[PDB]
């Protein structure tokens, strides 16, 4: 909603969000979201912006690893939601990560 | 010594310098290879022994027409360090020529100008052809006189600017294009003349009787007006003018320097055996308003100073006898302030005749460039053409997102208006 | 009668919100590509646009007059800009949380901005300083507004509290929960006597100034409902929704009246024109198409 | 040009006045250059050739570049309009 | 030295790419082997833009031929000219994309668009300038609709200073080869206005009115509509491969005929289409090259431009001409007929003089027109489009592959905000 | 390639077929025979036909 459109507007991605669940798919968003969070652990050189499934688990799988390693956690359904594409998985993995990164509440 | 470097900006500014140095070769006798088999100061820099080579830059930001000269019947004559071209071309926008694509080839450009000015020990000024209806002759000739203006001071610059016409026009953005560039001569330019290629499609269609005239064919007698402003430094003659001498008395203010032009025998062979070419029959034929190389009339304006270039068999008697039966004629008229408006410059030499030309060999001839308060037409047909697609917005974010700001069409539109009040004002009693 | 019939873009991120002028036809827009753009409806080309903040535009604002528009941005910056020279005149970064709304005053002196940091302050374009701060809210405000005659300014922010304060003193004079949910956009009548909240609920509900008494409750769409207007025929009320659809509801035919779904993503403002016949409708899809 | 230089009203003129003519039209060629053109127009004429005929030639074997007359001392693929895929043939 | 990189999708885009590559290598003089059997000069000092030179002399064209059914590049290395093409560029699927425009843009297109990108990038960085990306390809079909506006969407964002041509063909009004066009046709638009910066419209029935009235075809083979697609093609990019008297790119051609950015689809046609019996009699002149190219039957857009008024207009003349005549006849067509063209415009038409005709051919012409009269054929798309949609029919081989309703709520949208100008600018 | 040849010929062989009809027809002179004066002479100038 209006809280989590404003998170993803002050950290000024590249991406822009339209349809945000097509434009989340492929984890370049995310991944940016994560290197503003943590700008030495995670960097936008690691990650290819791309529509193939494979490009789509690499970046997917190290921004797992790399999550798992600092102990901010995401749902594994969730992100087989996003790389599957199913609607409602990427509005949910962003009200999750608006509530782990700067801790708000949801209405 | 006296040396002219000229400069020639985009497709209409190397296909008239194409032109222009067949005809100035030829003139000297300069072969195609570069070796002739002390007049030739002036336009050639003779490199050591048995060459000569062009004083001139070929500059245009598409390559195919800068190729061409490089693989023409002109390889061996023109510098292959002189001859500039880039990887793309601006395309009609001024925004590219002037902002984006243009500024990469202009340090370029400087420097083998620096090299040309430093041969000569006397430069007596830039020639400048360009098309104010492109993109490269707009932008990039805009750019080019700006760095020559702040770098070579005081010197004199001559504009031989091909103008769009009314009727016809080869593009669409050619108002757009020619507006911004009026605030770039207007300042800068120390002589504008005004071409119009519909007028010189006229000239060509009545004089030569061409049916279908081309660009080749145009170009070829544009030369034969810019080889008769620079045959006085050239050839020795009875009444000499300099480059010097051509502003001083054609320009009576610093805003005002818009001159028009006309040759007047311009005929073929046909029409030669049944002309008797007299002095005062050609120059009859100069004033003639149908002879203008720019669509505008002088009886809608009036006169404010006059050149007159004679070459050939011309005694400096008969020159003074067709200036008076001008004078008398009222269908001339000249400002009340300028009573003695008239420059005579009599030369010795007869125009060479290019074979490939639809000109004739003529004894004598005449160039006449004058500055008249009917410029003020040419400006005034544009004006409403440039208000007409600007209210709308037409054909404006390929110069927005080119770097360009949008009050920059504004301030040219203002700039426009403002010569167009000068010139009013000025002529009036 | 309400369908396309223009489109405006121009735009490459989101628009955030979007404005129009006092009493001329022209559209002044400020979305997530960091710039304020000023288009006119009759012919859907730009007039005039500014840049230079540093983040997200969060809401563009106009004065009475029309003189001086201020923008509050994501990087807590409320820049005022004059459209005679395009110059901005000031820009207040004294805030370090991010500003929601801003809202000039009935003369155009002054200009209330609504930030993160739970507070609502006065902002000055000659003095450049803070001239009064209040804080009646635990969350951040999302809109302020200020009533034409009187000084009943309207807070409102997500802590599901509408407060109607005397700002001059500094005092909030109450505080009204009738809201369910967080409100983002607080839109007053032709007058001070009623204004319209918005809530994450779906209901555009039309309170008294005191009296709050709700004479009307409808219903909007799945997702939440953002941005309210009232258009000045004073029987029209126009509500944007997330679900990507604008709500006009009639005061007297029927609660809503008609649907416009000719947008696709998120709308998050909505006004009218000063002809009456006009809407101007922004979205999460950069398309500030005005609706006819 | 030629018509006003024809004095017999014939509709050919020698090789001589079609010098003249040719040079009137552009000075500068040859007549050499112009008994070629006439060799090329009319082989077998034994002096003379149809001035509507050699106009003709030289308008219709004219070209607009001079850096393609070098070819001048297989049909062509937008010459056919039809037999689209027979375009060249296999081997 | 300025560099076209062609690229074809689907079964249209590869027949149309074979015809248009035997067309484009017959006037280079470029022979099937790979070597070159030409007999002037002029052919290999531009020959960089459409072929790269490779060791031991030949000439490989710059092409990316891709298709998610590997039968079709079968057809297109048994086509005549198939062995010039580098192995390496034909990219090809598995699946088949089946006529769904979600099959080829989000499910099956997106596991080969990422070795789509892979050879196009390695093709741009060898060549030294851009001077943009030629594609070719149907909005009717699933393939060259799903996986094209793909690939367009992915090229315009990596490289946004390029230029874009489509040679796009649209479905027809009369008769269909597919039941599903309108919804492929309507996704396909709705990516190609925001990312296209110039679009060219054919239509195949308006082809086969070429070769029959025109032409006087009376069995025209499926390959003779790609001999008049291919014709127009060489035409486009005449100038940058041959000097002229006037010069004009694919740059200037679209800021000539673009007056706003969503105003960019055009309707074309190749003006000298005679028959071998007319042949004799027609004076091959450029007046009646003028107004053959006008005429309505000509134009391979199913629009018709006496309906709406010309908005812009762009004349690409090859052969010997002269500069005035045929400035002159531009002139008069503004004048004879002024009702049809815009008013706000001084001098809509733009002119550009090439000097090497085709080959076989003393002088041709080729027509680019953006009309406010091409909105019939939107409107026409959008009324079958609304038909189908409104009762939710052929919608479940679409959401099956990811979409849902509202994206078809975009392109609807945006078809009608395409046409909504359009028709404003008619008034 | 011999599918589209094939294709081709047949096209110019009807009109080649077509061509040599009226060629035929015009050579023998039994078309326009309505438009055939009769008498073998030119009625206008009394000259014979060649
Ligand atoms: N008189 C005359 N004019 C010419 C000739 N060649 C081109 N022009 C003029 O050039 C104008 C078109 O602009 P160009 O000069 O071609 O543009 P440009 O300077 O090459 O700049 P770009 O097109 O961006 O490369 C036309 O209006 C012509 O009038 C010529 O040979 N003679
Ligand atoms: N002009 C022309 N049209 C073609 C050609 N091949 C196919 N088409 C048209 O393209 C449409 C089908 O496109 P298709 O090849 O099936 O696209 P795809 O399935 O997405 O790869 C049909 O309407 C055909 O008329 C061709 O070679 N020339
Ligand atoms: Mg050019």
């Amino acid at each position: 909603h209006r809280d989590v459109l404003k998170w993803v507007q002050g950290l000024d991605l590249s991406q822009s969000l339209k349809n945000c669940r097509r434009d989340v798919a492929n984890g370049f968003l995310v991944a940016e979201i994560f290197s503003r969070y943590f700008p030495a652990d995670i960097q936008m050189h690691s990650f290819a912006n791309a529509a193939s499934s494979h490009f789509k688990r690499d970046n997917w799988t190290q921004l797992q690893a790399f999550c798992g390693r600092q102990g901010i956690n995401l749902p594994g359904d969730l992100v087989e939601g996003c790389v599957q594409g199913v609607h409602g998985a990427a509005i949910a993995l962003l009200e999750h990560l608006y509530e782990a990164f700067t801790g708000k509440k949801v209405p | 010594m006296r040396e002219v470097i000229s400069i020639h900006i985009g497709q209409a500014g190397i296909q008239v310098g194409n032109a222009c140095w067949e005809l100035y070769c030829l003139e000297h006798g300069i072969q195609p290879d570069g070796q002739m088999p002390d007049a030739f100061n002036t336009f050639f820099s003779e490199t050591g022994a048995g060459k000569h080579v062009p004083r001139c830059i070929f500059l245009d930001l598409e390559p195919t027409v800068v190729d061409e000269v490089r693989t023409g019947t002109y390889r061996q004559l023109f510098h292959p360090e002189q001859l500039i071209s880039g990887k793309e071309d601006a395309a009609n926008n001024f925004a590219r020529g002037h902002y984006t694509i243009g500024k990469e080839i202009v340090d370029l450009a400087l420097d083998r100008i620096r090299k040309l000015a430093d041969n000569c020990t006397g430069l007596q000024g830039f020639l400048v052809f360009n098309a104010v209806g492109g993109g490269t002759g707009s932008g990039l000739g805009s750019l080019l006189l700006e760095r020559l203006s702040v770098d070579y001071g005081k010197k004199s610059k001559l504009g031989f600017t091909v103008y769009p016409s009314p009727q016809v026009s080869t593009a669409v953005v050619e108002p757009y294009n020619s507006v911004l560039s009026t605030h770039s001569l207007l300042e800068h330019t120390d002589v504008a003349v005004m071409l119009d290629n519909e007028a010189i499609y006229d000239i060509c269609r009545r004089s030569l009787d061409i049916e279908r005239p081309t660009y080749t064919n145009l170009n070829r007698l544009i030369a034969q007006v810019i080889s008769s402003l620079t045959a006085s430094l050239r050839f020795d003659g009875a009444l000499n003018v300099d480059i010097t001498e051509f502003q001083t008395n054609l320009v009576p203010y610093p805003r005002i320097h818009f001159m028009l032009s006309s040759y007047a025998p311009i005929i073929s062979a046909e029409k030669a055996y049944h002309e008797q070419l007299s002095v005062a029959e050609i120059t009859n034929a100069a004033f003639e308003p149908a002879s203008m190389m720019v669509k505008c009339d002088p009886r809608h304006g009036k006169y404010m100073a006059c050149c007159l270039m004679y070459r050939g068999d011309v005694v400096p008697k008969d020159v003074n006898a067709s200036v008076a039966t001008i004078k008398t004629k009222r269908t001339i008229q000249f400002v009340d302030w300028c009573p003695t408006g008239f420059k005579c410059g009599i030369n010795y030499q007869p125009p060479t005749v290019v074979p490939g030309g639809d000109l004739a060999k003529v004894q004598r001839a005449v160039c006449m460039i004058s500055n008249s308060t009917a410029i003020g037409e040419i400006f005034s047909r544009l004006d409403h053409k440039f208000d007409l697609m600007y209210a709308k917005r037409a054909f404006v974010h390929w110069y927005v997102g080119e770097g360009m700001e949008e009050g920059e069409f504004s301030e040219a539109r203002e700039d426009l208006a403002a010569l167009e009040k000068d010139f009013e004002e000025v002529g009036a009693e | 009668m309400l369908s396309l019939n223009k489109t405006f873009k121009g735009h490459l991120l989101s628009v955030a919100n979007l404005a129009l002028h006092p009493t001329k036809p022209i559209l002044v827009t400020a979305s997530d590509d960091k710039t304020w753009k000023m288009w006119h409806m009759p012919g859907g080309d730009l007039i005039m646009c500014g840049e230079g903040h540093k983040d997200w535009v969060a809401g563009v604002d106009f004065h009475p007059a029309g003189t001086c528009l201020a923008s509050g941005g994501g990087d807590s910056a409320v820049k005022i800009w004059d459209f005679e020279k395009q110059r901005c005149v000031t820009t207040f970064t004294d805030h370090k949380q991010a500003i929601w709304s801003v809202r000039f005053h009935h003369l155009g002196e002054v200009v209330a901005s609504g930030s993160l940091d739970h507070t609502v302050r006065l902002w000055d374009l000659p003095a450049g300083k803070c001239r009064m701060a209040l804080r009646g809210h635990v969350d951040s405000v999302n809109d302020l507004a200020w009533q034409p005659f009187s000084s009943s300014l309207a807070t409102a922010s997500s802590d599901k509290t509408v407060s109607v304060w005397d700002a001059r003193a500094g005092l909030c004079t109450q505080t009204y929960y009738g809201h369910q949910n967080s409100c983002n956009g607080v839109s007053f009548n032709i007058l001070g006597t009623q204004l319209a909240s918005t809530d994450a609920d779906g209901v555009v509900k039309l309170w008294d100034t005191r009296m709050t008494a709700e004479v009307a409750t409808i219903n909007t769409g799945k997702h939440p409902a953002n941005k309210s207007c009232f258009d000045r025929s004073g029987q029209v009320l126009a509500v944007a929704c997330d679900d990507g659809k604008v709500k006009a509801y009639s005061t007297t035919d029927g609660v809503l009246q008609a649907e416009l779904a000719g947008h696709e993503d998120a709308v998050q403002a909505v006004l009218f024109d000063p002809a009456g016949q006009y809407l101007v409708s922004c979205g999460s899809d950069n398309t500030f198409r005005l609706w006819s | 040009v030629f018509v006003r230089n024809d004095l017999t009203r014939c509709g050919q003129l020698p090789v001589r006045d079609m010098t003249r003519c040719c040079q009137a039209l552009v000075p500068g060629i040859s007549e050499r250059q112009v008994a070629a053109v006439m060799a090329v127009v009319d082989p077998n004429s034994a002096g003379g050739v149809d001035y509507r005929a050699f106009v003709q030639k030289l308008t219709e074997t004219g070209v607009a570049n001079p850096r393609m007359l070098h070819s001048a001392p297989a049909t062509g693929a937008l010459t056919r309009f039809g037999e689209g895929g027979s375009l060249t043939a296999p081997d | 030295m300025r560099e076209i990189v062609h690229i074809q999708g689907g079964q249209c885009g590869n027949q149309i790419g074979a015809k248009f590559w035997e067309v484009v290598s017959d006037e280079h003089g470029i022979d099937p082997t790979g070597t070159y059997h030409g007999d002037s000069d002029l052919q290999l000092e531009r020959i960089n833009v459409y072929f790269n030179e490779a060791t031991g002399g030949r000439y490989v064209p710059r092409a990316i031929l891709m298709d998610l059914e590997p039968g079709t590049m079968d057809s297109v290395r048994s086509g005549p000219y198939g062995q010039i093409f580098r192995p390496d560029n034909f990219v090809f699927g598995q699946t088949g994309a089946g006529n769904n425009w979600a099959k080829g843009h989000y499910t099956e297109g997106a596991e080969l668009i990422d070795s789509v990108l892979d050879v196009v990038r390695k093709e741009a960085e060898s060549c030294d300038c851009l001077q943009g990306f030629q594609v070719c390809h149907s909005l009717g079909g699933g393939t060259g609709s799903g996986m094209g506006t793909l690939l367009i969407s992915k090229i315009r964002e990596e490289y946004p200073d390029r230029m874009m041509l489509t040679f796009s063909v649209v479905p027809s009004p009369k008769v269909s080869d597919t039941v599903v066009e309108p919804y492929n046709a309507t996704l396909s638009v709705h990516q190609l206005v925001e990312n296209a910066d110039e679009c060219m419209v054919l239509d195949n029935e308006a082809l086969y009115d070429i070769c029959f009235r025109t032409l006087k075809l009376t069995t025209p083979t499926f390959g003779d509509l790609n001999h008049l697609i291919s014709a127009v093609m060489s035409g486009i990019t005449c100038c940058l491969r041959f000097p002229g008297q006037l010069n004009a790119d694919l740059r200037k051609l679209a800021v000539n005929l673009i007056p706003f950015p969503r105003l960019h689809f055009f309707m074309v046609g190749f003006t000298p289409l005679t028959s071998r019996g007319s042949q004799q009699y027609r004076a091959l002149t450029v007046p009646e090259l003028t107004q053959q190219m006008w005429d309505a039957k000509n134009m391979m857009c199913a629009a018709d431009p006496r309906h709406g008024r010309y908005l812009t207009a762009s004349a690409l003349f090859r052969g010997r001409m002269s500069t005035k005549e045929v400035d002159e006849q531009m002139l008069n067509v503004q004048n004879k007929n002024s009702s049809y063209f815009v008013e706000w415009i001084p001098n809509n038409v733009k002119s550009s003089v090439c000097d090497i005709p085709p080959k076989g051919l003393k002088m041709s012409a080729t027509f680019i027109g953006n009309s406010t009269a091409i909105q019939e054929m939107f409107k026409r798309v959008s009324e079958q489009f609304t038909a189908m949609f409104r009762r939710k029919a052929f919608l479940h081989w679409y959401t099956g592959e990811g979409m849902d309703e509202m994206e078809f709520t975009e392109a609807e949208s945006n078809m009608n905000d395409l046409v909504s100008e359009y028709q404003q600018y008619q008034d | 390639y011999h599918r589209e040849r094939s294709n081709w010929e047949t096209q110019a062989q009807a009109a080649a077929r077509e061509a040599a009809r009226l060629e035929a027809s015009r050579t023998t002179g039994t078309g326009a025979k309505r438009n055939q004066g009769s008498e073998s002479y030119n009625i206008i100038s009394l000259n014979y036909n060649n």
